[PDB]
RNA sequence: UAAACGCUGAAAGCAUCUAAGUGUGAAACUAUCUCAAAGAUUAAUCUUCCCAUUUCGCAAGAAAGUAAGAGCCGUCAAAGA
RNA sequence: ACCUCGAUGUCGACUCAUCUCAUCCUCGAGCUGAAGCAGGUUCGAAGGGUUCGGCUGUUCGCCGAUUAAAGAGAUACGUGAGUUGGGUUCAAACCGUCGUGAGACAGGUUGGUCCCUAUCUAUUGUGCCCGUAGGAAGAUUGAAGAGUGUUGCUUCUAGUA
RNA sequence: UUCUCGCAGUCAGACAGUGGGGGAUAAGCUUCAUUGUCAAGAGGGGAAGAGCCCAGAUCAUUAAAUAAGGUCCCCAAAAUA
């Protein structure tokens, strides 16, 4: 999703998820999924 | 936790049988092929009325699998025993649904209907113009063909107009 | 001084062999396949003439590799075109040309050698099984 | 067969202004120059267009 | 198949497109459209024709070098400096 | 302050374009302060293509019109042993200034000479000898690659959602 | 490595390390002092490399111990846990 540096917990509901040796982040809000850690 | 959990057995029609690397299930639903990777780490040792799983030797591979063999063996048992029903429901007031055989159409928000194919092992029922009833025997087929049917025809948050997985609530937007 | 170190005069001789590859690696398979082929492991060697034998392979199509090299590894082979540049994966070479893959594989450890190039054709590679170099009468073996 | 033919018939390529005393050579494969020295190009490159004979082509 | 969307599914009893398994999906890629071809020395394959004119040499035709074909020369063109 | 100044010729204009992506459009996907439409947003993504005219010697740049767009770099500020020198940087002359004076202006102004019978490699076509294993003639597999992979408008579905 | 005598030669050094300065503890840059090298002296390691490492070559050896360094193959050179 988001292209940064790093992942941060935005919410309560913030998992960290790793697909595909991807670390990605799933949350509530679709604006919630960020991307490249 | 899944490795320390054992699950008991009713083989009043289900029995098993070892193959060279899968597993071989029979029950009231059909028979079950349960493909596991050859050399397994785990050992199921099956009993009267009760089966308990453990790993020869400690391998992440082989803590993972702990787990997820117990899981595996326990939803085949359960989806033998019972299958795995999901219910999917089309909202929309021109989205409608209907079935033909294997053929399944609709038609949709675009001018063109879409037809699609019913898998084998997966029945489906259209009990009415705006729900799917789709019954199989395996949990990751019926998930699939669940998934073949909403890539079609999604919900949407400013109104619910798609293919909700048993209406679940879904974000409310809004726009005039 | 000179103690006149003597070897083989035009005496040589190749041998028919026959190998099949379906559990060994590439490199560690390809490596004793050169030594055979250039006969290094003979003691009578001699580079001003051949000392290698002959070999073929029986079904190249079998061969398998460690990790996910077959996915993940990929090879490239340049032609002076735009473009030129074919980039191949482990498991299209399993679907394309396992015995091209294997034959380039073992030249590239063979010697910038005007020998190493008609010794590198001494090997008849196959993914099949039958062939007429069978009426030769190989001497069939394993691990090369 | 169309014989020896030229580039700006082979490769159906344009030639631009005759005007102003744009000197005597009009029809020419253009600048075959891509880089020069030992570090960008050197040479021509395997590929290029270039005439020859035209026709004669299943 | 990339990104991306997935099902089952653990570690993490939930959940998870990934870890095993099971998919979809890009004007890019391997093909299918066209060119071309074994000097592809990696020298390949198939078919067809010719004949072994008694008889030698450092290994066999010194000597009759084809019954097959090609070449030299001319007419030329759908060719073609 | 360097291999090069017993010599690596350039600014631009025309021709040849190529490759790459930090993609402009065409391809695909996701989020939205994305009702629709028109979008913004982040990525995969290099196959193809991305205008014309006026002025400036001017590349550039400005303006007008047009498509979905008029993307960005590199290749000696690519490209004369492919063309031109318009400017530029020979003397020649004037204007304004400076030096008193020869003169100079990183000012303008006018014109003001671009050499080549191809040795080799690469590179595009076509032949000669040999090979392809008795000689000759056809037909091939395909080893290897190469060309090619642009795209707009209108109508219907439908003024439908 | 003292003095005298005769003949000189060189000042356009560079590199690597250390301590620096300038530059930006940018520059294979400049300025310095010091420690070594090439210049003026080759060789092996370093993928090929003047300044790095090991090292200082009368010549012939188809003799041995080695240094740096290396031991799957190209390419001599090992294995066990």
């Amino acid at each position: 999703m988001k292209v940064r540096a790093s992942v941060k917990p935005i919410c309560k509901d913030c998992k960290i998820i790793k697909r595909h040796q991807i670390v990605r982040v799933i949350c509530k809000t679709q604006k919630h999924k960020q991307r490249q850690g | 936790k899944i490795g320390n959990r054992t699950i008991t057995l009713d083989p009043a029609k289900v029995n098993l049988n070892f193959q060279k690397d899968h597993i071989a299930v029979k029950g009231p639903l059909g028979q079950i092929e349960l493909k596991l990777p050859p050399n397994l780490p785990l050992k199921f040792e099956l009993k009267d009325n009760n089966l308990q799983i453990t790993r020869n030797n400690e391998l992440k591979q082989s803590k993972i699998f702990h787990g997820t063999y117990n899981a595996l063996i326990t939803n085949a048992i359960i989806g033998v025993t019972q299958g795995f029903e999901k219910k999917l429901r089309l909202v929309g007031v021109g989205y409608r649904a209907n079935v033909e055989g294997e053929t399944l159409n609709l038609q949709l928000g675009y001018s063109h209907p879409i037809k699609e194919k019913i898998p084998k092992g997966l029945t489906v029922k259209v009990e009415k113009n705006t729900e799917i009833t789709i019954s199989g025997i395996s949990k990751e087929l019926v998930g699939q063909f669940a998934t073949e049917v909403r890539k079609w025809r999604k919900p949407e948050p400013y109104k619910g107009k798609g293919v909700l997985y048993f209406d679940e609530v879904i974000v409310r937007k809004a726009g005039k | 001084k000179t103690s006149m170190l003597t070897k083989e005069q035009a005496n040589k001789r190749r041998q028919w062999y026959i190998v099949d590859a379906a559990g060994l690696v590439l490199g560690k398979l390809a490596v004793k396949a050169a030594d055979l082929i250039r006969g290094k492991n003979k003691v009578d060697f001699t580079p001003n003439q051949d000392c290698g034998d002959y070999l073929i392979i029986i079904n190249s199509d079998q061969v398998v590799l460690t990790g996910n090299k077959k996915e993940n590894e990929f090879w490239y082979h340049h032609s002076q075109y735009i473009g030129g540049i074919k980039k191949v994966s482990g498991r299209d070479m399993l679907k394309k040309q396992s015995d091209k893959l294997v034959y380039n594989a073992v030249k590239g450890m063979l010697p910038d050698n005007r020998l190493s190039r008609r010794w590198i054709t001494k090997v008849h590679v196959f993914k099949g099984d039958k062939h007429n170099m069978e009426a030769q009468k190989p001497t069939t073996l394993n691990w090369s | 067969g169309r014989g020896f033919t030229g580039a700006i018939k082979r490769w159906n390529f344009k030639i631009g202004p005759l005007g102003h005393g744009a000197g005597y050579p009009h029809r020419f494969q253009g600048s075959v120059q891509a880089g020069r020295g030992g570090a960008s190009a050197q040479r021509v490159f395997k590929g290029k267009k270039m005439s020859g004979h035209y026709g004669h082509e299943k």
